[PDB]
């Protein structure tokens, strides 16, 4: 059943699982038309499916023209996320496919069930975690690439960078999550905390600056520091 | 007009025939049911005063063969058995109606309520879900699991009702996951219509059976069977006329038979809800859709 703080360490096990948010897949702008009336505009979008113990990011953009002509698009958006996740596994080699996919949203349940039927063994599961994977687009490089492209594209990333060559999974999911969760509560000011010193850069081949064991403790410091300032406002507390 | 004679009464029993009921007391001089309509299938079941738990009943139709009812000490219930020797049996019948030991099967002439129940039941079909080929009636309890329930375990005392299951690779073609999962019609109609049950009344027919064992006999299994059912068709955006019209009217008499005090148990609130305000034919049941808001009000 549900994913819960109960069986976190479940994550880090050597069972593959992956994390499916489809939460970026469709994206609007609300504007109003000549007449006066609403309209919405598509960007690109992207499926954020996400390996938590090793890190491995399979970015499936969507763009803008998979929705030409269609209807309910909200909805259409959990069946062509269902879609794809079911290509993607069916892309790997067998010993890489994953023995589970937790849904961060209970509505993507019926339809990646449905398009995993020909995969039995394969457990669908809903987490009870408040993921803050909605900030992916908070990540310049992965912002980027979803609206560049121009056509239907899968792009693999590490959101780990090399962190795993010095802490353990468990360790690198908790600071990607307290990153994403400041990104999310504060985009500007997470954003700030991050490059603040010009002297710390990102490497070409990653996402996040180049900070030292020392530095990290400090980042993870203003980030916490964020998050509980913006939850005492939100809440008069 | 058919007889189901019974030896003897030697236990307390409330004796069920189709939707009638009475009381038997323990040795009451007993002898059977006369006058039960020909043309019909019907269902004679029982409660022991002594066990409310376990209800049970035959499924038989008297153009089959002569039937009677013989209790067995040893199983500890009332048996139907078959009176091969007809001249025996007519003779049988004959003497406790001039002794008047028989209750007469209580059909008003106005009323349709059993043809209305079993409009498309048969006892042919009723012998291919419950497996028993040495006998021309058939056994249901309370107690007996569908091939389905036995999925998810003795398959001789099963209910071989047709498999349906949403989430299934029959109901769901290959490239058509999300037309197929929103929109039943190619499941009800190619497989189910045309590929398992050949023609709407089979399926009608099932359906009302399913009703009835849910009904008569509490049986769990039979109500989620009904329930499907009634959900496959309601969930299709195409489906014929004819039957959704027909539809209408099986389910008005099963929801106007209904025991008003068993509508919490035997009734589904989300398939009902779903089936009458949500689905494809929400506006497609008027007579149903009436008389569920007159009667079920709560439940919706």
């Amino acid at each position: 059943g549900a994913m819960n703080s109960s069986n976190y360490a479940e994550l880090f096990n050597n069972d593959i699982k992956l994390f499916v948010d489809d939460t970026n897949v469709y994206r609007v702008t609300v504007h109003k038309t000549f007449e006066g009336n609403v309209a919405t505009k598509a960007i690109n979008g992207c499926i954020f499916t996400l390996n938590p113990k090793t890190g491995h990011l399979f970015l499936k953009i969507i763009h803008t023209s998979v929705w030409a002509g269609q209807k309910r698009l909200s909805q259409l958006a959990k069946w062509k996320t269902a879609e794809e996740v079911s290509a993607l596994v069916r892309s790997l080699p067998k010993e890489e496919q994953p023995k589970q996919i937790i849904v961060t949203r209970k509505a993507m349940l019926d339809p990646l069930e449905v398009h995993m039927l020909d995969f039995p063994n394969i457990a669908i599961r809903p987490t009870e975690l408040r993921l803050p994977f909605s900030a992916a687009m908070s990540i310049d490089k992965l912002s980027d690439v979803v609206m560049k492209a121009t056509e239907p594209q899968m792009v693999l990333f590490n959101i780990y960078d090399d962190w795993l060559d010095r802490i353990s999974s468990y360790t690198a999911f908790s600071r990607l999550t307290l990153l994403l969760r400041a990104l999310k509560t504060n985009e500007e000011s997470a954003k700030m905390i991050l490059l603040s010193d010009p002297t710390i850069t990102i490497k070409s081949y990653h996402l996040w600056p180049s900070f030292t064991d020392e530095q990290w403790i400090t980042i993870e410091s203003q980030m916490r520091d964020l998050i509980l300032t913006e939850y005492g406002r939100k809440y008069n507390v | 007009m058919n007889t189901v004679p019974f030896t003897s009464a030697p236990i307390e029993v409330t004796i069920g025939i189709d939707q009638y009921s009475f009381n038997v007391k323990e040795n009451q001089p007993f002898h059977g049911i006369k006058d039960i309509p020909i043309g019909h299938v019907h269902v004679i079941h029982f409660q022991h005063a002594d066990n409310s738990s376990m209800r049970y009943g035959y499924w038989f139709d008297c153009r089959m063969g002569n039937f009677y009812i013989q209790y067995d000490p040893k199983d500890g219930l009332y048996k139907m058995m078959e009176e091969r020797d007809g001249a025996k049996f007519e003779n049988i019948v004959h003497n406790f109606k001039e002794r008047q030991m028989m209750v007469s099967y209580p059909k008003i002439d106005e009323d349709d309520t059993w043809y209305n129940l079993t409009e498309f039941v048969q006892m042919d079909k009723i012998r291919k879900i419950v497996r028993k080929d040495e006998n021309q009636f058939s056994y249901v309890d309370s107690s007996m699991t569908t091939v389905q329930e036995n999925e998810l375990s003795d398959p001789a005392h099963s209910l071989n009702y047709t498999v349906i299951n949403f989430k299934s690779r029959e109901a769901i073609r290959p490239g058509h996951e999300m037309e197929d999962f929103l929109d039943k019609s190619y499941y009800l109609n190619t497989v189910m219509l045309q590929g398992i049950f050949k023609n709407s009344s089979n399926y009608f027919g099932e359906l009302q059976f399913a009703f009835l064992n849910a009904m008569f006999f509490g049986n769990y299994g039979s109500s989620l069977q009904w329930h499907a059912m009634i959900e496959l068709i309601c969930s299709s955006a195409t489906v014929p006329k004819h039957m959704l019209d027909k539809l209408d009217e099986i389910l008005y008499y099963q929801i106007k038979t209904l025991p008003e005090q068993y509508s919490d148990i035997l009734l589904n609130e989300r398939v009902w809800n779903i089936c009458l305000y949500s689905s494809f034919q929400k506006n497609s049941l008027h007579n149903t859709e009436k008389i569920m808001e007159n009667k079920y009000p709560e439940l919706l």
